[PDB]
This record gives structure tokens, C-alpha cells and sequence, in this order.
């Protein structure tokens, strides 16, 4: 039994204060779709060239836009397609941008009347296209905030999808999530998806800001466009969950030391394991609280991090064999 | 192939009005942010302003924002600029400019046109021909030249046999002198091409409608 | 409002040579700026933008980098064509203020002015006012001094000089230096100098012409 480990670090420069980050990868390069918002707002297509990011495209001055919309990115080998949609403030309205080089993005607009995530509420995220059947979906995801009252299964997570491209969103598909608590909330939904595999990535708790537990939900098929998704538990003691990602058909998950996130620990197939330390060198304290995953193939996978200024550390992570 | 221009152009007194357009072709017009600028003489651009192809988001430098307001027609494929309340800060060649796609900058200018707020009224050039020395000492070369004088204001058009003649031209920046400008012109050619062909200098004026061309003779007996 | 500060304003340079302008911003100002260049007669053409991009069409030679506060420009291989007026704008918030230029002119080798004298038209004198006009074309370096001549001596009052800017084609200066003077005052004096200094030269180069000639 084969295991070959190796750790990179690299470090990256950004001179936006992005709100919140979003990367991705295409061809072999690295991506970012920032934020910047504290009148005039910026959604910045940044690139990673050597040291730091370049920003490439200002897509939301295409606007039309009131305020701060969702964003959805979707990533093809052949082009990637982004929705910058408006959340409400009634049929969804969103900005549809496409690329076959990540340079030069060409602008659409599109409206989904009486649009099947009415009343849920979205969050901004990246994926990648779900194969079914020989019909490849992109999926924008809604879950209900939180449940007062009567237990019924209809829409706790609920999604319409497109399989042609971006440009209409006919298809309904349900999940059926068979878990309720009363005061339990779900945040930062966002699908998991490697080949068929459907899964689900989301905060539990009681309303903002003071999410603490994160929960992840692997699907299965009960219709073409029904699926049936059980938790599958990932905790250890004296650990925090907080990314998960797949090589090889298998698990990695990432912890951190407590909720103060001083170190994370990488978990492989929980079999083995690795610890990163952010070393400080700064009078803020260094941690690794925003750590996240950008898979690159089934052997390597990034290990991203932010910091006091825009200083993004970044652990190029190979595991095989 | 992208092209602008600006029109509209001229003296205004102080404290009056002035309409200012910029024509636009080659590409979708409806497509594209627009924006103003200014170039004061002897000194660095100026922003003015900007606006987004459904007009819904017009945005100006604080100083102007009471005075200048920027329009469009998208129907006309035309950007608009209506200024007002003018002082002596104002006077400046104005700038027309497209943003380019997905960035806020000038990717493309048009020539502009010149505003001009004084209390003088206009005034139309003389144009005196400047023929060489009478007793002309014959070179590889002769040089003539073309004096205009006493025009009021800015600007003003020269060029050579309706700019026929490209190569060996030198044309001046205008001199003020006491509420009127002044210009002066070269050009030089071979001794086998003048006076043995034609050489004009022609001359134009839009403040006052004036147009003048001036041919070059050796001095002498007529 | 953001300021934008620009180091520095003058550059005086040969060909082949590397430059590299600074812009510095009072505010962060992210990625966006933009760099162009407007050459003399010409509306501004977009060169930078996003401080590190080629706009299409923009040859290598031209570059830009910096981050937050500060940031460069900057040419590899400066050539004759390349003289011209540079500067920077930002544009992450309105006003998108631009900064002060940077005026770039090239070094080349020295040149004696081709100067002639042009005694007043025949149409002027009319007007009672009489123009005598000397050009000194296609010189260089950068200064030169002229001096008018009336039956000998040296003339205050009435010179109007007016100069180009470099040229483009040949690197080379120009200037047109008039006197303008009552006929009356044309009438009283015989001969008429247009006198000039140069480096090239210890001699003045000098033209002249007498009344009736
Ligand atoms: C300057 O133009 C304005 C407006 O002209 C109109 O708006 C332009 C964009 C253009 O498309 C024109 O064809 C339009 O008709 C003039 O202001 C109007 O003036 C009339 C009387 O002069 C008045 O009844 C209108 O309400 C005015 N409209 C506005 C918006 O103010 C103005 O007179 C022009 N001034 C000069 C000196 O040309």
C-alpha cells in the first residue's frame, strides 16, 4: 500500500480587500472572482500570474445591478460561464458571462419568471456541471433559512437547474434532506460535485454570525432528478470540521485545532495526516480560518488561505499512489 | 472601425450657455459607457463625467456637478454635454471618450473641440503671404511662408494646397498678444518645384466663417 | 476626490534606453489605473489598463506594474516615435481623476538651423502695420537664442517667438521668431537682421535684407 505526500507553499499578493473570495481553476491556471464593496461595488476576474493577482475583468459594471448579487460560476473544460443574479430585495434576473480562454468574457442577460427558488434564500458559490443521463446540469441550490414548525420533506434544499448552459432554467430537482431540528439553520449551501457524485456543504445553527458547525450531506439517486441525501459525519475530537474534497475517489478534510483556527490538520482518507502552522510574522495573529480546497486533478489539490492584507498563502498539495 | 466627433464648439461669454454634441459610428453605440473630458491649455486632462448606455448612471467630477449635465440618445447614436453658468476656468478643448469593454478606461477619444469664455467678441484673421528675400539666392532649396494675424480665438486651420503638401511643413503654436492671437507657417521644397508649380497656403476661420487661401509669388513685377 | 502624483515631468533621453515613470495615489486604489499616451497633435490613445495589462494593438515595449498606493510605467526600448505626452488615471472610484503628464522627448545629434528672413508682405503694408518674420527650422538641441538687427543694432520691443514641439519624423526643433512694427517705424530704417545662437556654431548664423533690394 503506496503513499506519496508532498507539501508546497507559495505565497500571493492582492492589492484588493476582497469581501469575499472565489476561486477556480481553468486550463492550468488559477482564478479568482473577487468583491469589493465598503457606492461603487467590483466584481474583479483576477488571475494568478507568478507572485500575485491581476485583475482581468470588472464584469458587474455591465450592471444594470442595484446592490451586492449572487454569483455562481460554473467550470467546463471548455468555458466558464458566470451568473451574477440579483437576491431579493418577483422572477429572478441574473447577468450571464462566458469565456472559452478566461480572458475576453462575453455579456448576456437572462430572466427566469416564476422561478422555482421563490422564497429560499442563495448563497454565491462555484461549481462544476452535474452529468445525468448523458445531460449535463448546472444547479443553482436554495435552502429554507430555518423551519418554525411542520415537518414536511418538500423544499428543505431545493434547486432548479439548466442543461444548456446558462441560458433557460426549466428543470426542477429535489433534494429530500431526512434531518429537522427546531432551531437548527442551514448557511453557505453550496454542492459538492465530482463525476455523478452529488453532495452538499452548509453551516447548521441558530440565525448569522454565530455559525460554529459545519455539516456535509452525500446524495444519492432516487428519480432522474430526485435525490435522497443522508449526513455523513466527518468529527474528531478536539477538532473543528471545516473543507471537504475528494482525490482519487476518496476523502480529504480538513480540521482546525479549535474555532480560534491557530493550526489545521489535512486528514487523507482519515488514514493520514498533516498539520499546517501558519507561521506569524505579523502583531495580528496568523491563522488559517478561511482555509478552503481548490481540487486541480484526482492528485493535486490546493490548500488556500488568507491573511492581514491580502497576504494569500497557498500549500500546493500532492498525494497518490 | 471606431470614429467620434465632437461639435459644438466656440466662444461663449461668462455666466452663458453652450451645447456641446459627439457623433459616434463603427460600433454599437447602445453597447458602451460614454464619458467627457477637457485638456485646459498648457495643462494636464481633466475628467468630467460619465455615463452608462441605459442613462441611468451619470456620474461628474464634484466641481461641475451644478453646472454641466451629460445626456445621451441612443436612437441618435449621440452623447450630449450641456454646459452652463461658464467662468474663465472653462475654456478648454473638450474631449468625447468610449469606455472599453469591462474596464473603466478611454480606449477610444475623439479629436475634441475647442470652448473658448471671454467677454471679446470674434475677430477674423488677416493672412499676409510670406514670399523669400526679393533678391533670392536660389538653393537645393526655397522656403516660403504664411502670416496670420489678429484672429480671435482659437482655433484656427492651416495647411497647404488643401494639404497637398505633407513633408517640410512647420506650423506654429499661436502666440497671444492683448486679446489676439497670432500664427505663422513654413514650408520648404526643392528650387526645381517653386515658383515653377502653384503654392497656397489655405487658411479657415469657423468663428467667424472665414475662409482664405493665399498663393505664393516671388517678389517682383506683376 | 482621489489625487493622483505623478514622478516625473520631464524625461530627456537617447533611443534604446529603458524609462520608467511613477504614479502614486493618495488612496488605495486596487488594480485599476490606466496609462496612455497622447504624441503631439494626437488625442490620447489607451496603452495600460489594470496596471499590468497590453491593451490590443499596444507593442511590448510598453509595460506597467505596481501595487496599492504606487505604481510604474514603463518603456524597454524607448524609440523616436515614442516621443509624447504619458500619463496614468484611476479608476476604481469616481471622480476618476488623472494625474499631471509626463512629457517625453529623445536625444539625437546636434543640428545647425536653417534659418530665412521674410521682410512684410505686400498686402500687409496696407494695414499700416509691416511684419518682418524669420523662421530657424530643424535644429538641435533644445535652445537657441535669435536676436533682431534694425541698421545695426539690437531691437527690444514687438518680438513675438513661437516653437514646435520635438518632431517625430527627424527628432528636430523648430521656431518662428516675427517682429511686428508700425510702417511708419518699417520706413524710417534701411537694413533688417535676424541674428541666431546655437551650440553648433560659435558664429551667429546670420540673414538679412535692406528695404529695396
Ligand atoms: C441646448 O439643448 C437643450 C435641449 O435640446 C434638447 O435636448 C438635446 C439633447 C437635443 O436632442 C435636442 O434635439 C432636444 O430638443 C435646449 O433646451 C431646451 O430648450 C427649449 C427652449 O429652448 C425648452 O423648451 C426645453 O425644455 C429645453 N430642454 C431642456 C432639457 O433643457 C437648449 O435650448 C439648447 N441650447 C442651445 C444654446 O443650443
Amino acid at each position: 500500500r503506496h503513499v506519496f505526500i508532498r507539501t508546497e507553499l507559495s505565497f500571493i499578493k492582492n492589492n484588493v480587500p476582497c469581501i469575499r473570495d472565489m476561486f477556480f481553476i481553468y486550463k492550468r491556471e488559477l482564478y479568482n472572482i473577487c468583491l469589493d464593496d465598503l457606492d461603487e461595488t467590483h466584481i474583479y476576474v483576477q488571475k494568478k500570474v507568478k507572485d500575485s493577482w491581476i485583475t482581468l475583468n470588472d464584469l458587474f459594471k455591465e450592471t444594470d445591478l442595484t446592490g451586492r448579487p449572487h454569483i455562481f460560476a460554473y467550470v467546463d473544460v471548455e468555458e466558464i460561464i458566470i451568473l451574477l443574479c440579483e437576491d431579493e430585495e418577483k422572477d429572478m434576473t441574473c447577468h450571464r458571462f462566458y469565456s472559452n480562454d478566461g480572458k475576453e468574457y462575453n455579456n448576456s442577460e437572462i430572466t427566469i419568471s416564476d422561478y422555482i427558488l421563490k422564497d429560499k434564500l442563495l448563497s454565491s458559490y462555484v461549481s462544476l456541471p452535474l452529468k445525468i443521463e448523458n445531460r449535463e446540469y448546472f444547479l443553482i441550490c436554495g435552502v429554507s433559512p430555518y423551519k418554525f414548525k411542520d415537518d414536511n420533506k418538500k423544499d428543505d434544499i431545493l434547486c432548479m437547474a439548466s442543461h444548456d448552459k446558462g441560458e433557460t432554467w426549466g428543470t426542477k430537482i429535489v433534494i429530500k434532506y431526512d434531518n429537522y431540528k427546531l432551531g437548527v439553520q442551514y448557511f453557505f449551501l453550496r454542492p459538492y460535485i465530482s463525476k455523478n457524485d452529488l453532495s452538499f456543504h452548509f453551516y447548521v445553527g441558530d440565525n448569522i454570525n454565530n455559525v460554529k458547525n459545519v455539516n456535509f450531506i452525500e446524495c444519492t439517486h432516487e428519480k432522474d432528478l430526485e435525490f435522497v441525501c443522508s449526513n455523513r459525519d466527518f468529527l474528531k475530537d478536539n477538532k473543528v470540521l471545516q473543507d471537504v474534497s475528494t482525490l482519487n475517489d476518496e476523502y480529504i478534510v480538513s480540521y482546525g485545532n479549535d474555532n480560534n483556527f491557530a493550526e489545521c490538520y489535512i486528514f487523507f482518507n482519515n488514514e493520514n495526516s498533516i498539520l499546517i502552522k501558519p507561521e506569524k510574522y505579523g502583531n495580528t495573529t496568523a491563522g488559517c480560518y478561511g482555509g478552503t480546497f481548490v481540487k486541480i486533478d484526482e492528485n493535486r489539490t490546493l490548500f488556500i488561505y488568507s491573511s492581514s492584507q491580502g497576504i494569500y498563502n497557498i500549500h500546493t498539495i500532492y498525494y497518490a499512489n | 472601425n471606431v470614429n467620434l466627433l465632437e461639435s459644438g464648439g466656440g466662444l461663449v461669454q461668462p455666466g452663458g450657455s453652450l451645447n456641446l454634441s459627439c457623433a459616434a459610428s463603427g460600433f454599437d453605440f447602445s453597447r458602451y459607457w460614454m464619458s467627457w473630458a477637457r485638456q485646459a491649455p498648457g495643462k494636464g486632462q481633466e475628467w468630467i463625467g460619465e455615463i452608462n448606455p441605459g442613462s441611468s448612471t451619470i456620474k461628474y467630477t464634484p466641481s461641475l456637478k451644478d453646472k454641466f449635465i451629460i445626456s445621451r440618445d441612443n436612437a441618435k447614436n449621440t452623447l450630449y454635454l450641456q454646459m452652463s453658468k461658464v467662468s474663465s476656468e472653462d475654456t478648454a478643448l473638450y474631449y468625447c471618450a468610449r469606455y472599453g469593454s469591462y474596464v473603466y478606461a478611454m480606449d477610444y477619444w475623439g479629436p475634441g473641440t475647442s470652448v473658448t469664455v471671454s467677454s471679446a467678441k470674434t475677430t477674423a484673421p488677416s493672412v499676409y503671404p510670406l514670399a523669400p528675400v526679393c533678391g533670392d539666392t536660389t538653393g537645393s532649396s526655397v522656403t516660403l511662408g504664411c502670416l496670420v494675424k489678429g484672429y480671435f480665438p482659437e482655433p484656427v486651420t492651416l495647411t497647404w494646397n488643401s494639404g497637398s503638401l505633407s513633408s517640410g511643413v512647420h506650423t506654429f503654436p499661436a502666440v497671444l498678444q492683448s486679446d489676439l492671437y497670432t500664427l505663422s507657417s513654413s514650408v520648404t521644397v526643392t528650387s526645381s518645384t517653386w515658383p515653377s508649380q502653384s503654392i497656397t497656403c489655405n487658411v479657415a476661420h469657423p468663428a467667424s466663417s472665414t475662409k482664405v487661401d493665399k498663393k505664393i509669388e516671388p517678389r517682383g513685377p506683376t | 476626490s482621489i489625487v493622483m502624483t505623478q514622478t516625473p515631468k520631464f524625461l530627456l533621453v537617447s533611443a534604446g534606453d529603458r524609462i520608467t515613470i511613477t504614479c502614486k495615489a493618495s488612496q488605495s486604489v486596487r488594480n485599476d489605473v490606466a496609462w496612455y499616451q497622447q504624441k503631439p497633435g494626437q488625442s490620447p490613445k489607451l496603452l495600460i489598463y489594470f496596471a499590468s495589462n497590453r491593451y490590443t494593438g499596444v507593442p511590448d515595449r510598453f509595460t506597467g506594474s505596481g501595487s496599492g498606493t504606487d505604481f510604474t510605467f514603463t518603456i524597454s526600448t524607448v524609440q523616436a516615435e515614442d516621443l509624447a505626452v504619458y500619463f496614468c488615471q484611476q479608476g476604481y472610484t469616481s471622480p476618476r481623476t488623472f494625474g499631471g503628464g509626463t512629457k517625453l522627448e529623445i536625444k539625437r545629434a546636434d543640428a545647425a538651423p536653417t534659418v530665412s528672413i521674410f521682410p512684410p508682405s505686400s498686402e500687409q503694408l496696407t494695414s499700416g502695420g509691416a511684419s518682418v518674420v524669420c523662421f530657424l527650422n530643424n535644429f538641435y538641441p533644445k535652445d537657441i537664442n535669435v536676436k533682431w538687427k534694425i541698421d545695426g543694432s539690437e531691437r527690444q520691443n514687438g518680438v513675438l517667438n513661437s516653437w514646435t514641439d520635438q518632431d517625430s519624423k527627424d527628432s528636430t526643433y523648430s521656431m518662428s521668431s516675427t517682429l511686428t512694427l508700425t510702417k511708419d517705424e518699417y520706413e524710417r530704417h534701411n537694413s533688417y537682421t535676424c541674428e541666431a545662437t546655437h551650440k553648433t556654431s560659435t558664429s551667429p548664423i546670420v540673414k538679412s535684407f535692406n528695404r529695396n533690394e
